[PDB]
């Protein structure tokens, strides 16, 4: 529940405007530093085992999402001064290309681990 | 990274020698440290002349 609530958060950043580079940078890093603390959280659970579990996979699918949403802003305000042209529908594609890419991430992960 | 550091530090005893993880967490802090250094250089420069 935390860290798709994490995830869901970090999509918000796609509605503030792309000029408020402060307001969308702040989202997403704060976003990266809850996201890091969560992690950590989580894994004490179980030993220190060197394979990879369901819910180890989970949160790193999930910080490499979060960072996925950061990075593509970067790009987004390195694109703008080139060609707006490019610029100018990222966000209605991210908007779009974030929430299907998770819930088909969610429907495998769900569907695979819960058929086993 | 300061973080990390404490959530890394709260597991290993208390050695005096440099681990290797020790050394790769003070290298990445210091990649950290001198990029936020280097746009300060850049930020001081930035209105003598606009080409550096
Ligand atoms: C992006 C900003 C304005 C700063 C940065 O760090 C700050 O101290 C400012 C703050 O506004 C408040 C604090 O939560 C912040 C954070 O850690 O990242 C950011 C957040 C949001």
């Amino acid at each position: 529940i935390p860290c798709t609530l994490i995830v869901v958060l970090s999509w918000v950043s796609f509605w503030i405007n792309k000029d408020a580079v402060p307001a969308r940078t702040s989202l997403g890093i704060t976003t990266v530093l809850t996201m890091t603390t969560l992690s950590t959280i989580a894994r004490k659970s179980l030993p220190k085992v060197s394979y990879v579990t369901a819910m180890d996979l989970f949160v790193s699918v999930c910080f490499i999402f979060v960072f996925s949403a950061l990075v593509e802003y970067g790009t987004l305000h390195y694109f703008v001064s080139s060609q707006p042209a490019r610029a100018a529908k990222m966000d209605s594609y991210a908007r779009i290309f974030f929430p299907t890419a998770f819930c088909l991430f969610n429907l495998v992960y769900w569907v695979s681990y819960l058929y086993l | 990274m300061t973080t990390i550091n404490t959530h890394l530090r709260e597991t290993l005893p208390k050695i005096p020698y440099v681990k290797a993880i020790d050394m790769y967490l003070m290298g990445c802090f210091v990649f950290v440290f001198m990029a936020l250094l280097e746009y300060a250089l850049v930020n001081y420069i930035f209105f003598s002349q606009p080409a550096r």
